[PDB]
DNA sequence: TGCGAAATTCCATGACA
DNA sequence: ATTGTCATGGAATTTCGCA
DNA sequence: TGCGAAATTCCATGACA
DNA sequence: ATTGTCATGGAATTTCGCA
């Protein structure tokens, strides 16, 4: 108010208003002659309303708001008040984009053994082939060995059917999947408890987390496409072929095929490797154990020059999953309860629940 | 001569007819010669066509150099020979009336019949659903001659389902009683 | 054939087969004792068939194919034959992904004057508001000044309606648009010739080329979203508001609003800048001409470490636009006729036509 | 006193009734005081409501500090005053029966009536479609008092449509003939 | 103990929709 | 309560064949 | 002729679907 | 016959106020 501004019009020094400028009166308003021209100094009790009117014109950020205000006013530390408003504009906070990138991705260790961890997923809908529309893909984490099953839907019932056939071979310690309807059902839960299999889920809307199997999907679609060039897309009869072809393909970085990492010896397929012809099986299995433990493993890449990593108690916002036309892309702010690892957090969510989410589906809330 | 390996030789054979279960009447039995690993496939008939359908599933996982069988119709048909030739699998027949495998295989095949018999009594109609659990049993069964189970020899690792209670595999008083009743 | 291989079995030196290895016979086949083990040397007349069978197993690239062959064979310069096959596999060439990035983007000069160049586009479908579903967006290249019109469809007829109203203000030299149905129609062509307006089109499927207006779309959707927070999405009545709000918003890098770049003076809007209060109009227009010519202009960023730039006569492939499920993502190879600039080419296309396409919708064909 | 600027003052007025054209009967005329730039809007009536609808289009491009009008009903209504106040536009009325503008504006307004009259003869029904071309004409017309057209003073640049054949704007023998026939 | 060429390894690119 | 992946083909680097 | 703080400029991020 | 763009908010840098 006029408290400070009275005390100024005479010529006493108030902290923040630099002494070397002349602060007069005119038209009933305190003014000042600043290099850029003459500007009104409003009373402190007017300042928030001003910053707010300027910000609301087009819901602009720090500079674009300041330049509007600067047109008519000066006062000390304008941007501090501007930023105060930006931090409280519900509408800006939930609609604006982030400009900080996620921290560098983790490269989890490879499962130590075949059957320690299965990654599973559906591809589809594909063009109908014999009344089939999807493929269940099951990928052993350690070996890359992959099983394919054609289904009529990405349903729990068809998942259970196919895995009953698969697990006739071995039972896996863990099965990791995303949060598809087929995997999160209680039926599937029961099906797994019945066998002492642990169900592991990806954070929601984050397929990188099923990267092992997602990546194998690419190879499956790619080979299927090539085999189908200038033919009708009858893929059902090619699943078996694509399966065997891929399980027996070399990985240039590893120098092994998934079949070899699984069995330690080629079967009767074309170009079968014969290097262990003179070893006993037991010597062979010895060599396999060795090969398994020394496979190349990548490491987290450098962080980008403007990433953020979550701190306990920080205000962060979850990305809205399927945002309606003309609706905000972000949820209201929420707090980081726990930091599970540098790329995964638990938050106290938009209702009042605990949610485990990927850092890729969060931004840090701006202006604190 | 080079040492024996998995995929060197699969021994195949039919078992049945059995009481119908989800529409099925037979079990195609595949046993790896070196490891003693067993795969079981349920079929509607002992035909070339059912054999081919089933072996097409297995051979999309691993291909044997040799298939050994008796002179069953399904296996001596020229369709079945065309199939095998297409995949570079050599066929091998035991002379008629004189079945010969290997002791390991003989013994494995024996266990298979016994363990089946044991579970079809009481539920002679519910075996289709049980084939998974049977295979895990057979493949995690310890072999006296080798230090190791077939799971172990196939994959070179212990199994998340060890079958530590090496079973009876033997018909109790209440089972001999309602098996000599059901088959009467 | 056996020509060279006879001459070798005795012990004479053939170019390519190194002398220090022993080349014997066994099972009716030429062999050799290489550090990795004993490998068959097939006759030259067998080699292509072998490379082909190995490649076809899963349509693998250079190394993953070589490792299959190496399992049974050795011969001199295996990869040369492998690469020869990869270059001829129709199926691999049109299905595989590229692994070379485009050259660095151009930053075309800003139009020199208001009305030299309009960039136009449709946003929508939006939620229906008064029976309206789209917005025609028209953006002056030089100033950023934007006009908005609500329409019922992205049609030529509604484009013509709106531009008749707009061009009552001035007529533009050029109107740049993408290849939407509404802009490529002959009716629209005639409508423009009638006024001595030149129609300029983006390369197909390349919205970056309309970047000026695409980018303005973002701001329009963003402000509309904020104004609609917890209200029904009734956007029709907000067009006028969003228009005026955006035309009068500062660009932090430029320090001018589009309205100022257009008129050189603010109108009676909030926070109107008053710096030229004492200038005559003519002095003001003098200052505007100055401000216009000295605006910040960005420059092409550094090339990525693995980009390609098109050379006349090169084999390149156009990306299929809307590729069906399980169908290739690339067209057959074609030849670069002319290099219009480093990011734009004319090619002799997949039928037999001339096409002007963006380098972003091309890969260079692999293995020459 | 500070020099005169664009947006300082808009002068507005109705012209009509005219023969119907695509349903319309009037032209709201807006002329910028400083530059002489003209905007024209077709309306169905000289009402506050039609005025507001039209000025809402214009004022989403630029807002005048002052609107000047005569004491037409539409402009003196308290709805129209509420509108103007909402946008911080001051209203300004010439005293009744005594219209006063500025010479520039007077002259501009004159040209507008003449150029209209000229094009409604022969096609008295097709003017709605012609309003665009009329405005470009008026705004690319050279002003004797200033060295410059309104386009030039508004945008500070030459125009892609110069109207180099400063027109007749005058009724020929065949037009006086079928205008004294149509209005008889 | 060094050269030219081949073989191997490196790694940015892009797609799992 | 969880976490990216890896075929690909030019280019960079190392190894091979010979002296 | 140099300090501490404020003001300005820089610029990677991401969305135009 | 053509071609990316620019609001955003932390951080880096420069300028201001004072001595
Ligand atoms: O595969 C799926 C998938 C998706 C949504 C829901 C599901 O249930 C899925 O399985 C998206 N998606 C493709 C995809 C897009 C981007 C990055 C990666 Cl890594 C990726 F795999
Ligand atoms: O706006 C359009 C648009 C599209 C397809 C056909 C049209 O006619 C369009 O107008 C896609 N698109 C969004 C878009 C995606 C990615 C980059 C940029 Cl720059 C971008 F603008
Ligand atoms: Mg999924
Ligand atoms: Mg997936
Ligand atoms: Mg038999
Ligand atoms: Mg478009
Ligand atoms: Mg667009
Ligand atoms: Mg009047
Ligand atoms: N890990
Ligand atoms: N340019
Ligand atoms: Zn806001
Ligand atoms: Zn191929």
């Amino acid at each position: 108010l006029d408290a400070e501004l009275d005390q100024l019009l005479q010529g006493h020094y108030i902290k923040g208003y630099p002494k070397q400028y002349t602060y007069f009166l005119e038209d009933g308003k305190v003014k000042v002659s600043r290099p850029e021209g003459v500007k009104i100094i409003p009373p402190q009790s007017d300042r928030q309303k001003i910053v707010l009117q300027a910000h609301n014109l087009a819901h602009t950020g720090r500079e674009a708001t300041l330049l509007k205000i600067a047109n008519l006013y000066w006062w000390p530390n304008m941007r501090k008040d501007v930023v105060k408003q930006l931090g409280r504009c519900q509408q800006c906070l939930i609609t604006n984009a982030s400009n900080k990138a996620s921290g560098p991705i983790l490269r989890p260790d490879r499962p130590q053994k075949p059957f320690d961890k299965f990654f599973i997923d559906y591809i589809g809908p594909l063009p109908p082939s014999q009344g089939y529309l999807y493929v269940l893909v099951v990928v052993d984490g350690m070996t890359g060995f992959t099983w394919l099953y054609p289904t009529k839907a990405p349903s729990t019932s068809a998942t259970v059917k196919s895995l009953n056939v698969l697990t006739s071979i071995a039972i896996p310690k863990v099965i990791h999947s995303d949060q598809g309807a087929a995997f999160t059902s209680s039926t599937f839960a029961e099906w797994a408890k019945e066998r002492g299999i642990h169900l592991e889920f990806s954070t929601p809307y984050h397929p990188q987390s099923s990267g092992k199997v997602e990546r194998k999907n690419s190879d499956i679609k790619r080979l299927l496409t090539k085999l189908l060039v200038g033919r009708p897309t009858k893929w059902y009869d090619l699943l078996p072929v694509v399966q065997l072809a891929l399980n027996n393909t070399y990985s240039p970085v590893l120098k092994y095929t998934p079949h070899q990492l699984l069995f330690g010896i080629d079967s009767n397929t074309p170009f079968a490797n014969q290097d262990t012809l003179d070893l006993t099986r037991e010597e062979e299995l010895s060599l396999l154990q060795e090969i398994r433990t020394s496979l190349y493993h990548p490491s987290t890449p450098p962080a980008s020059s403007r990433s953020w990593s979550p701190v306990v108690g920080q205000l962060v916002q979850e990305r809205v999953a399927r945002p309606a036309s003309l609706r905000p892309r972000w949820h209201k702010p929420s707090t980081v309860l726990k930091v599970l690892n540098p790329r995964t957090v638990v938050i106290l969510d938009h209702l009042g629940n605990n949610r485990t989410v990927s850092i890729d589906n969060l931004k840090p809330t701006s202006h604190q | 001569d080079r040492p024996q390996k998995p995929f060197d030789k699969f021994f195949i054979d039919y078992i049945g007819p059995l009481p119908p279960s989800q529409g099925y009447l037979y079990v195609l039995v595949v046993v790896d010669g070196m490891t003693g690993f067993t795969w079981l496939y349920p079929t509607k008939a002992p035909s070339t066509s059912a054999t081919v359908k089933s072996l097409n599933v297995l051979t999309s996982i691993a291909i044997p150099k040799v298939i050994h069988s008796d002179q069953g119709a399904a296996f001596t048909s020229s369709t079945f020979a065309e199939w095998a030739k297409e995949r570079g699998i050599h066929l091998e027949f035991s002379t008629p009336y004189h079945p010969q495998s290997s002791g390991k295989v003989e013994r494995k095949n024996s266990d298979i019949k016994r363990l089946l018999t044991k579970l079809l009594v009481g539920r002679p109609t519910k075996w289709y659903d049980l084939l998974p659990v049977v295979q895990l049993a057979l493949n995690n069964t310890y072999s006296p001659v080798l230090k190791y189970t077939p799971h172990q020899l196939l994959f070179g690792i212990d199994s998340n389902t060890p079958f530590a209670n090496q079973d009876t595999l033997d018909l109790t008083r209440e089972e001999e009683l309602s098996l000599l009743q059901e088959i009467r």
